[PDB]
């Protein structure tokens, strides 16, 4: 939903209040979407390189 | 009448979800400790101006205060804005109307 | 500028506000206040003045100073006065002693990190690459230096706790005359075999492109060392610093270590419970003064809010404009035509670097002054701990 | 960088957040300073006062205690060490902490300590000692019997004051 | 009875708790304390001094000065020339 | 282009205090070495013997 990015995408457990889209931790970086078919909290991780 | 509005006023700024964190925003709010005005519904419905935002605090138990009228020049030549409450369902509008000294309701 | 003195906001929300040097006769519920008094380093109003003189905690400057009784700024005094009645002919020669027990907290290392060299400026573009070849070879000049550092801490951690050949174990049958070493010696029942000072002082304390390397030197090996040197003090004495370990009693080592101050030997030997008792006193005042007390530990503290707020400054400027129409590369590259894309992904690529390059500066200084303090450190542990001073 | 300009705070606002650290830098460097100096100078507990009679076994150190006739309260060769050498736009020079009587008490706390009490005032409380006595124990100290210094306390007593005559004249 | 406020653009620090629901809220512009809160990043401050902003002197007016420069050349006299 | 004059002047003006602010740390750090040195000095030859 226009949010865009890369990463690798994981189930979760947090809990949003009915009315947040995506969440977020500091300095911009988005760690929880909600799908809205299914209206499920997910999780980003990056993906892994070293 | 005059009151002080002691720490009201605070809503969601976006929609955004954060987790025990201290965070600073830049953004329109009611002053903290401020002075609000206090009309009396007995023996007042005045044009009050908007300037950009306003609070609404009613707390009248008996199911008085029922809408607003926003417009503005109040007529027909622009368009002025309705939201009316039916007890069960709002109803909300954007045509213009005739702009009638004594604002009314009828069922 | 202006400043706020407070006394906590646990305590109270009363505060005194300070313009500095400012002549506050056009001073503009703090337009006029408490009383005004004009300084020497501007002037405060919120406070009153009194002529006492104590010694004090909130530092004003030019030689003044306030508190928290309401507050109150006074002229500090530099502590009790007292004459010593000097005489030609006479001395004063002491008849009893004490034994005490101090603390000395000295930081030796930090987080040893790293960040990627093209990753932090780019972004996963092969535009930015491109572009990134025409600046020469800064990628080489700003990588070496991190690893440098590392190395650097590894020696420094390496060389400051590595001083013994052998790792020694104390005997099971504890009888040092009368000295109770329990509190210090580690207990089995931890699966880490650390101190119970130890656990108290450990419990006091609590990607884009940049990563934190693991030391080598784990926990348990730094324990491992700290007890051997320890048991190694107390069965040997100070002849295994030297040579071998030569086995001597707790008692006749307490002797010498007083011979060697000037007292004779006599006095530890008719003097044996008393020095063990007070001994055993002061142990264990020093638990309740770690424990109950907090704030004891400022320098590590501080060094690590220093490196995570230097680190954070550093992830956080990456979402500045830096002068272009965009934060983000990808929309400018997806949304914009080249020929001012360039100068767009130019902007941003300098600004990067200048911040880059402003943080290795500043890690650099960071790393020097820790060397410098950890050097003193293995200092003190040569001569303090393996002999007398 | 702008000059109290409106346009060119808006402009400087989009370069990030930078100046937090060009200030927090030299606020880390002022409190610097200040610890250095509290850390070199304060080290004694106490005040220690000179007895108004001073006979020390022949030495003469009215050339180095305070002189009880300045304002300043300050000793000679601090006068002449301070007579020796002499020396806005958003840029400002914060005072000192610590001002210059409170430096030349602690040194003259010190002076009076070492002067009287020997080396017994840094490990605890302070014991009187006459002098001799004590110029016996640093003699000692260095492997010449102590008595060597009783049978020839004129000599070094006239050898002291010319040598700091002389450290006074070069200065 | 309903009251009426009015907002204005100000500065305010939040405090989200662990379930993202704000439960505390500290202004930026009314008291000392308040804006060290602000430049401290957190509500609960220890005794110290610390450095908050600056304040400068506005200016009040605007003068300007200019020599007499007297010279009226003929300029004006030949309008009122006879002939 | 009065916005690109002020973008020179701004990036001169701050590379400028820049070197200062480096400039200051260096010498801090020199001075903290030798008051340092003073101290232990001072403590080691005023209150005892050498
Ligand atoms: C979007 O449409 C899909 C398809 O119907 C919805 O998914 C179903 O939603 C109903 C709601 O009662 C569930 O009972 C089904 O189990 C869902 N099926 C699947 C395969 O997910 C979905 O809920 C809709 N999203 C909305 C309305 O927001
Ligand atoms: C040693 O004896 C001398 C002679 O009395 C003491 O000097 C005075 O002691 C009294 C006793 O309290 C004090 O009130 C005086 O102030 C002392 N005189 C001066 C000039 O200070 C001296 O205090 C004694 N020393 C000890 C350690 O008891
Ligand atoms: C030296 O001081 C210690 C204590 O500081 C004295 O020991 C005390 O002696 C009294 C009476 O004998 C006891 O009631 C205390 O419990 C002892 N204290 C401790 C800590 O053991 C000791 O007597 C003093 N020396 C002399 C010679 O008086
Ligand atoms: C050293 O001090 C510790 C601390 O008190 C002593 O440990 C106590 O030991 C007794 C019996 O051995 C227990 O009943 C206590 O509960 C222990 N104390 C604690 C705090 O747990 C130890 O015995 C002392 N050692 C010597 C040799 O006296
Ligand atoms: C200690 O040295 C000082 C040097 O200033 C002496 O003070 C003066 O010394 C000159 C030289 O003889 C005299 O002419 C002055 O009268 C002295 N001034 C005073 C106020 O006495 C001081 O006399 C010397 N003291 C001793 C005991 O030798
Ligand atoms: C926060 O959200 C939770 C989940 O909706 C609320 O419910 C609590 O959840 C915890 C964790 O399982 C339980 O221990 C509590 O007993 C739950 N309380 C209730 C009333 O159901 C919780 O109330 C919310 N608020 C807080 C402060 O936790
Ligand atoms: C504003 O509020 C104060 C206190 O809340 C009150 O005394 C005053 O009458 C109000 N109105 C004005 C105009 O100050
Ligand atoms: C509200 O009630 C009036 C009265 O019958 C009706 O005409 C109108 O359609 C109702 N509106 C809604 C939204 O229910
Ligand atoms: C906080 O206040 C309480 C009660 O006034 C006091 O007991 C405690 O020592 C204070 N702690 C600090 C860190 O100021
Ligand atoms: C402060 O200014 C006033 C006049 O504004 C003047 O009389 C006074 O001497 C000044 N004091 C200082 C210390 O500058
Ligand atoms: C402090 O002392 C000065 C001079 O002795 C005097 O003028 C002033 O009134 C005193 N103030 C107080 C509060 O005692
Ligand atoms: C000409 O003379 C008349 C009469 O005094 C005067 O009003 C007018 O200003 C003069 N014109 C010029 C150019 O001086």
């Amino acid at each position: 939903n226009g949010l865009t990015g890369t990463g690798v995408l994981t189930e979760s457990n947090k809990k949003f209040l009915p009315f947040q889209q995506f969440g977020r931790d500091i300095a911009d970086t988005t760690d929880a979407v909600r799908d809205p078919q299914t209206l499920e909290i997910l999780d980003i991780t990056p993906c892994s390189f070293g | 009448a005059y009151t002080n509005s002691f720490t009201r006023g605070v809503y969601y700024p976006d929609k955004v979800f954060r987790s025990s964190v201290l965070h600073s925003t830049q953004d329109l709010f009611l002053p903290f400790f401020s002075n609000v005005t206090w009309f009396h519904a007995i023996h007042d419905n005045p044009v009050l101006p908007f300037n950009d935002g306003v609070y609404f605090a009613s707390t009248e138990k008996s199911n008085i205060i029922r809408g607003w009228i926003f417009g503005t020049t109040l007529d027909s030549k622009t368009q002025s804005l309705l939201i009316v409450n039916n007890a069960t369902n709002v109803v909300i509008k954007v045509c213009e109307f005739q702009f009638c000294n004594d604002p009314f309701l009828g069922v | 500028g202006v400043s706020v003195i407070t006394p906590g906001t646990n305590t109270s929300n009363q505060v005194a506000v300070l313009y500095q040097d400012v002549n506050c006769t056009e001073v503009p519920v703090y337009s006029t206040g408490s009383n005004v008094f004009q300084t020497r380093a501007g002037c405060l109003i919120g406070a009153e003045h009194v002529n006492n003189s104590y010694e004090c905690d909130i530092p004003i400057g030019a030689g003044i100073c306030a508190s928290y009784q309401s507050i109150i700024a006074y002229t500090m005094s530099l502590g009790a006065e007292n004459s010593v009645a000097y005489s030609n002919n006479s001395i004063a020669i002491p008849t009893n002693f004490t034994i005490s027990v101090t603390t000395e907290i000295l930081p030796v290392s930090m987080t040893k990190t790293s960040v990627d060299c093209t990753m932090y400026i780019c972004g996963d573009s092969t535009e930015c690459s491109n572009l990134l070849l025409q600046y020469g070879s800064f990628c080489t000049q700003l990588n070496r230096a991190l690893t440098g550092i590392a190395v650097e801490q590894d020696k420094n951690t390496q060389e400051v706790f590595a001083q013994v050949k052998q790792i020694y174990k104390t005997p099971p049958i504890k009888d040092f005359g009368g000295f109770n070493f329990s509190q210090i010696l580690p207990d089995p029942s931890k699966p880490s075999k650390r101190s119970f000072i130890e656990d108290l002082l450990f419990n006091k304390v609590t990607f884009n492109g940049l990563t934190v390397l693991p030391p080598l030197l784990t926990d348990e090996m730094i324990a491992q060392y700290t007890s051997a040197l320890l048991a190694g003090t107390i069965t040997s004495g100070w002849t295994f610093g030297a040579g071998a370990a030569l086995q001597i009693p707790f008692a006749m080592q307490m002797a010498y270590r007083f011979n060697g101050i000037g007292v004779t030997q006599n006095v530890l030997y008719e003097n044996q419970k008393l020095i063990a008792n007070q001994f055993n006193s002061a142990i264990g005042k020093i638990q309740d003064s770690l424990s109950s007390t907090a704030s004891a530990l400022g320098k590590l503290q501080d060094v690590v809010n220093q490196n995570a707020q230097a680190l954070n400054t550093l992830v956080k400027q990456l979402s500045s404009n830096f002068g272009a129409i965009s934060s983000v590369l990808n929309d400018i590259l997806s949304r914009l035509d080249p020929p001012e894309a360039e100068v767009q992904i130019d902007r941003l690529i300098t600004g990067r670097l200048q911040s880059l390059q402003t943080y290795v500066t500043q890690q650099l200084i960071r790393a020097a002054e820790i060397r410098a303090s950890a050097n003193l450190a293995a200092t003190k542990m040569s001569e303090c701990v393996l002999g007398q001073s | 960088i702008c000059g109290d300009s409106t346009e060119c705070s808006n402009l400087l606002l989009q370069y990030g957040s930078f100046c937090t650290q060009l200030n927090r830098a030299l606020t880390g460097i002022a409190v610097e300073q200040d610890k250095n100096t509290q850390e070199v100078f304060a080290q004694v507990k106490q005040i220690y006062k000179t007895p108004p009679i001073k006979d020390f076994g022949g030495f003469n150190f009215s050339q180095i205690l305070p002189d009880p006739s300045k304002p300043s309260k300050r000793s000679f060769i601090e006068d002449l060490l301070f007579n020796k050498v002499t020396l806005f736009n958003g840029l400002t020079v914060l005072p000192p902490l610590l001002t210059d009587e409170m430096i030349a008490q602690y040194t003259s706390a010190l002076l009076a300590g070492t002067i009287t009490s020997g080396w017994t005032f840094g490990a605890g409380a302070a014991l009187q000692i006459p002098f001799a006595m004590q110029m016996a124990y640093r003699f000692n100290g260095i492997g010449v019997t102590q008595n060597v210094l009783y049978e020839n306390q004129k000599l070094i007593a006239n050898q002291f004051n010319s040598a700091i005559g002389k450290i006074q004249d070069s200065l | 009875a309903y009251y009426v406020g009015y907002l204005q653009p100000r500065t305010f620090l939040l405090k989200y708790n662990e379930n993202g629901t704000i439960t505390d809220a500290v202004d930026c512009a009314l008291d000392p304390l308040s804006e060290t809160k602000c430049t401290l990043k957190s509500f609960t401050v220890e005794k110290g001094i610390y450095q908050t902003s600056n304040f400068r002197v506005q200016p009040t007016e605007s003068i300007v000065r200019f020599p007499n420069i007297t010279n009226l050349c003929p300029f004006g006299e030949v309008f009122n020339a006879t002939r």
